[PDB]
């Protein structure tokens, strides 16, 4: 094997029996993968792996919000893993946080992901997590960043319009809500700042990435 | 333009209605599949665009009401708790 | 009248599966049928 693959293949393996010396094992595989994110990054294969891990329901709260906080790729996303990861929240065996939590990830590594048509094709199931207002800004936040001119329809202008109503001009509303009547003015009248939008994922190695983004 | 919609549209509602079999089934009154339910409330919703409530009948499994009400597809009348709408996704 | 109304009802029948999808809360991804019919919605029937 060797270092990390090891805590993978364990995470793999789903939670085992009662503890004698398996909370230290998790400790130490769990520490493994944070310590490889944190220094130089994490593989496609590894994300997809304990992201979709994270996103189940094996495990408690605590691992999966550590995988979560460190899910950080050396070089690039696989978008089939953001596809499998809305799939285990469309199931819904997923903590309310640890959802906060994926969609600032989503937004954080946004220019991370390889291709993002085929997350583009889940805008529906985007959209529709405007209900809860537990995701709504982070899910306004990933919304003005995926947004295209297909995918201002009008259905989604009138619910979005009754949303205003109902919340106010929240500010999250009020930029996406811009960003439609850019796309669409026939369907209705009326990116950048947004709350809680502190990058938790921000090592070194990721800034540089970042800024090598911007050639 | 045309042959292209209408292959979209069966392939669509093949695979809609094998996932309502495979997802949604009646428990074994004479009773209705939810897909004849979807079917009605389809019609009604464009051959009557200004009326387009359905009465519910005893044919109509309470919990597949429920089911289309819970997930924004079907809607309650303001006054009338008899009759259910379709929600006018295309406008 | 059949081109436009047809249009409309395939949004319709769009809607309302990715709503029952939703509903049924089943992990779409594992079923590869299921996977690659929930990426053809979404689709702009008027194009």
């Amino acid at each position: 094997m060797d270092a990390l693959q090891m805590a993978v293949g364990y995470f793999e393996k789903g939670p085992i029996k009662a503890s004698q010396n398996k909370d230290k094992t998790l400790e130490k595989h769990l520490k493994t993968v944070e310590n490889v994110a944190w220094k130089n990054g994490l593989a496609s294969e590894e994300i997809d792996i304990l992201l979709n891990i994270a996103l189940s329901g094996k495990f408690g709260n605590a691992v999966n919000t550590r995988i979560l906080k460190c899910m950080i790729p050396a070089t690039v996303i696989s978008e089939d893993s953001v596809v499998k990861a809305v799939s285990w929240l469309c199931v819904g065996k997923c903590s309310g946080s640890t959802k906060v939590l994926f969609y600032r990830w989503l937004v954080a590594m946004f220019d991370f992901i390889d291709r993002k048509e085929q997350i583009n094709l889940l805008y529906g199931f985007f959209f529709a997590s405007l209900q809860d207002d537990a995701l709504c800004p982070y899910v306004c936040h990933l919304l003005y960043l995926l947004t295209k001119k297909e995918n201002v329809k009008p259905f989604r202008v009138r619910k979005l319009l009754d949303l205003q109503a109902k919340m106010g001009m929240q500010p999250h509303l009020q930029a996406l809500l811009s960003l439609y009547k850019f796309f669409a003015p026939a369907l209705i009248s009326v990116k950048i700042y947004f709350k809680n939008s502190e990058n938790l994922w921000k090592t070194a190695l990721l800034a540089v990435k970042q800024r090598n983004r911007s050639p | 333009k045309m042959l292209n919609i209408k292959e979209y549209k069966e392939k669509l509602l093949s695979t809609l209605g094998e996932f309502l079999e495979d997802h949604f089934p009646l428990p074994d009154v004479n009773l209705i599949t939810l897909h004849e339910m979807l079917e009605i409330l389809i019609n009604r919703l464009f051959d009557v665009p200004h009326d387009p409530y359905v009465k519910i009948s005893d044919s109509f499994w309470p919990p597949y009401v429920e089911l289309l009400l819970r997930n924004g597809i079907a809607l309650r009348h303001p006054e009338d708790p008899t009759r259910i709408r379709l929600e006018a996704f295309h406008q | 009248q059949n081109l436009q109304m047809e249009i409309k009802i395939t949004t319709v029948i769009q809607h309302v599966f990715q709503n029952l999808i939703l509903g049924s809360k089943v992990n779409w991804a594992e079923d590869p049928a299921l996977k690659e019919i929930v990426l053809q919605l979404e689709k702009n029937v008027d194009m």
